[PDB]
């Protein structure tokens, strides 16, 4: 059925499955005409395309070019994308195609499931879980390659770094949901959080900065801070007065529709 | 020009003869049913008093054979039955006409309510849907599933509807994935009416014998296929104008029939809201809208 917070140990577990998020497919700046009209001008999108037991991340990058002529771009951008994860999943060899894709919005559903009808055995599910993977173009080396790209191209990375070689899928999930959360919030105090810090740098290979596990402790600690300090100032709530349960209950209650 | 007669009506019962019921007492003198107007087929349907589950009937055509009704007690029901000797038939209905036990198929002059509901339903059609072919009758219940239903279980006593599916590789070309979908002219005009209807007049046959098996048996699954066929037809930008014309013709004189406490039951609200006010035909069931507005706002 659907994916909630039931059934959150079965992204970990051996059985191959894909998020498909499709936040950044069609993406536009909103502007004035010379003649006082407002018109929209696309900018290069992506498909954030997940593995999260592997940390796997197909990035297929959505060239302008993709819109030129077409009407009706943010129901073509569904279909693109399912286009886009039919083509994904037929190149990759047979052991490597998922069991499951699970889409980050409902109404890309009805598209997958229609590009997807020669895979009878791939399972398409909608999420109960409110992911930030929208917030995948404030992580600086992805927005690089989407703007910089002249043509259609897919880019793989591993959203994880190295980090699976010292901890758990399940741990690694939850600190780049922790991490996207707070870029998704506040994307300037975060990236400070990240990157003020000139001693600890990220490497060429990575996406984000080299801390270690207890480096790692004080960012996660932080992220949850800017997390509750915006709640605080969105809703104009005193949370210096809060409780452990109110706060855990306030940055996971973020992460549930 | 016919007549079905009947041994008797040992149990009391509700008959319906096409659009018209009525009802038989336990052991009443009952007889059978005259003056059935040549040239359609028609459905004698029974729900028994004492077990409104036992819902069932049979679709005819007395151009094709002399058809009567007998009480089994066995397996409880009235069943029809051919009669081939034709000299015996004849002095059955005369003796039961002269001692005045047969009901009168009632209608009125005026009234092409039948011809308006039957226009494209042809027995041999009919046969192909319900596979019995040692009779030249088609039995039908409330309970009877669809070949459809029974892929999501006896398929002797299935009815063999045309499956329709949007979400099939039947309904959508490899490489024509959105517009197959958001458009379904493809699915309509070469799968259905040119590869397995062949024309118009046979898809519509279909579309107007599942309609009357929902209405007169309250069998959901051709319920189903009633919609299924019409959300296929209104879910196509491109329709040829005289199918179009004929489908408002069709569903008006359904929607007009239709008894009014049960719209709850028989109708699907999305499916009609899509097809009146969201799809490529919005604007092209101009008779059927009226009716629909009129009758039933509470559903739109
Ligand atoms: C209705 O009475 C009939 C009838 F018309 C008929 F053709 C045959 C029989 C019969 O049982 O053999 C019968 F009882």
């Amino acid at each position: 059925g659907a994916m909630n917070s039931s059934n959150y140990a079965e992204l970990f577990n051996n059985d191959i499955k894909l998020f498909v998020d499709d936040t950044n497919v069609y993406r536009v700046t909103v502007h004035k005409t010379f003649e006082g009209n407002v018109a929209t001008k696309a900018i290069n999108g992506c498909i954030f395309t997940l593995n999260p037991k592997t940390g796997h991340l197909f990035l297929k990058i959505i060239h302008t070019s993709v819109w030129a002529g077409q009407k009706r771009l943010s129901q073509l951008a569904k279909w693109k994308t399912a286009e886009e994860v039919s083509a994904l999943v037929r190149s990759l060899p047979k052991e490597e195609q998922p069991k499951q894709i699970i889409v980050t919005r409902k109404a890309m559903l009805d598209p997958l499931e229609v590009h997807m009808l020669d895979f009878p055995n791939i399972a398409i599910r909608p999420t109960e879980l409110r992911l930030p993977f929208s917030a995948a173009m404030s992580i600086d080396k992805l927005s690089d390659v989407v703007m910089k790209a002249t043509e259609p191209q897919m880019v793989l990375f591993n959203i994880y770094d190295d980090w699976l070689d010292r901890i758990s899928s399940y741990t690694a999930f939850s600190r780049l949901t922790l991490l996207l959360r707070a870029l998704k919030t506040n994307e300037e105090s975060a990236k400070m959080i990240l990157l003020s810090d000139p001693t600890i740098t990220i490497k060429s290979y990575h996406l984000w900065p080299s801390f270690t596990d207890e480096q790692w402790i004080t960012i996660e600690s932080q992220m949850r801070d800017l997390i509750l300090t915006e709640y605080g100032r969105k809703y104009n709530v005193n949370i210096s007065a809060l409780t452990q349960t109110e706060i855990k209950d306030i940055i996971l209650g973020q992460n549930i529709k | 020009m016919n007549t079905v007669p009947f041994t008797s009506a040992p149990i009391e019962v509700t008959i319906g003869i096409d659009q018209y019921s009525f009802n038989v007492k336990e052991n009443q003198p009952f007889h059978g049913i005259k003056d059935i107007p040549i040239g359609h087929v028609h459905v004698i349907h029974f729900q028994h008093a004492d077990n409104s589950s036992m819902r069932y009937g049979y679709w005819f055509d007395c151009r094709m054979g002399n058809f009567y009704i007998q009480y089994d007690p066995k397996d409880g029901l009235y069943k029809m039955m051919e009669e081939r000797d034709g000299a015996k038939f004849e002095n059955i209905v005369h003796n039961f006409k002269e001692r005045q036990m047969m009901v009168s198929y009632p209608k009125i002059d005026e009234d092409d309510t039948w011809y308006n509901l039957t226009e494209f339903v042809q027995m041999d059609k009919i046969r192909k849907i319900v596979r019995k072919d040692e009779n030249q009758f088609s039995y039908v219940d409330s309970s009877m599933t669809t070949v459809q239903e029974n892929e999501l279980s006896d398929p002797a006593h299935s009815l063999n509807y045309t499956v329709i599916n949007f979400k099939s590789r039947e309904a959508i070309r490899p490489g024509h994935e959105m517009e197959d979908f958001l458009d379904k002219s493809y699915y309509l005009n070469t799968v259905m009416l040119q590869g397995i209807f062949k024309n118009s007049s046979n898809y519509f046959g279909e579309l107007q014998f599942a309609f009357l098996n929902a209405m007169f048996f309250g069998n959901y699954g051709s319920s189903l296929q009633w919609h299924a066929m019409i959300e296929l037809i209104c879910s196509s930008a491109t329709v040829p104008k005289h199918m179009l014309d004929k489908l408002d013709e069709i569903l008006y004189y359904q929607i007009k029939t239709l008894p009014e406490q049960y719209s709850d039951i028989l109708l699907n609200e999305r499916v009609w809201n899509i097809c009146l006010y969201s799809s490529f035909q919005k604007n092209s069931l101009h008779n059927t809208e009226k009716i629909m507005e009129n009758k039933y706002p509470e559903l739109l």
